[PDB]
């Protein structure tokens, strides 16, 4: 970005480029990923597939669609978008969480296993071995329902605010 | 209204010389009043200065007499007739404020009562409000 007038294209550029969006995706570093987009070439963002890629797997997950996102692993531009596809896979798996955190009011085990893409389901005890919303597994999980007193100090302090203010020469 | 008199020897006055010395500047300062004057304020008598020695137990005795109880300091006015006040009020400056507007539209047309009446309002009902919605916090909190 530096020297763009002096140096020449470099053809292999645009591969990295992407390969750090998608990095970015992965960490979860929204706000870098698109100050990187604006940084980068209106028409790439469109014309090139290596930047696009990054792009559209961004825009499914911000979106919405977690299947489509998942669905989109098979078209790598490159080999060397692999494992950050992993990582990408975590916070996507964090973000599904998040979403039965600030939702989901009483969820079960099964529909759980469906939505929030878990290994073999021996393995299903993951996130809530590691995760873990206190989740007391009562068959059903109850989601262990994760989710009326004046402050009379607080209010004391604002009216002796006001009449601080009121009361002062000046 | 005290005043204390000494009466003036009848030989001095009229041998010219006044009534008392007059060594220092204390004992001046007091207005004579027109009733001893005509009565013959300086002419037969003439009035003391009166200072009163006060002393700081007794003055503590005497706020005793409308010294405030802790319990009128922590009490709650009505909340009927508290509300009924800041009704009353905040029409009353309604009205003074549609005046306080004809009148700056007026002067400044052809270029006070209502600004005054306006602050005193706004005066009293910020220190009415302030004062018992402090009160209320002060008692929820302190009786429980």
């Amino acid at each position: 970005f530096d020297y763009k007038e002096q140096l020449p294209e470099s053809a292999y550029m645009h591969q990295l480029l992407g390969l750090n969006l998608l990095f970015l995706l992965s960490q979860n570093r929204v706000a870098e990923f698109h100050t990187e987009l604006e940084r980068l070439p209106a028409k790439d963002i469109q014309t090139n597939v290596y930047i696009k890629h990054p792009v559209s797997l961004e825009q499914y997950l911000m979106e919405g669609s977690y299947n489509k996102v998942f669905l989109a692993k098979g078209n790598i531009p490159a080999e060397s978008y692999t494992f950050f596809i992993d990582i990408l896979l975590d916070t996507i798996r964090d973000e599904i969480a998040g979403c039965i955190e600030k939702a989901y009011e009483k969820i079960l085990f099964t529909e759980a296993t469906r939505i929030l893409f878990f290994n073999t389901p021996k393995k299903m005890t993951d996130y809530a071995k590691k995760r873990g919303w206190v989740l007391g597994p009562n068959n059903y999980y109850s989601f262990a329902s994760q989710q009326t007193t004046i402050p009379s100090t607080e209010l004391a302090k604002q009216v002796i605010e006001y009449a601080r203010q009121l009361e002062m020469i000046v | 209204v005290i005043d204390a008199f000494r009466l003036i020897n009848a030989n001095m006055m009229v041998l010219g010389h006044e009534p008392r010395q007059t060594t220092s500047n204390l004992g001046h300062l007091n207005k004579p009043s027109i009733q001893a004057l005509i009565h013959g304020l300086n002419r037969h008598y003439y009035s003391i200065t009166i200072n009163y020695r006060k002393n700081e137990l007794e003055q503590k005795m005497l706020l005793n007499l409308h010294k405030k109880s802790w319990m009128e300091g922590l009490t709650l006015q009505d909340y009927s007739e508290h509300c009924k006040h800041n009704e009353s009020v905040v029409k009353e400056m309604l009205e003074l404020a549609k005046n306080y507007n004809k009148a700056v539209e007026e002067e400044d047309k052809m270029t006070q009562d209502p600004k005054r009446h306006l602050e005193e309002h706004v005066d009293v009902l910020m220190t009415s409000n302030i004062v018992q919605c402090l009160a209320a916090m002060l008692d929820t909190v302190v009786f429980k």
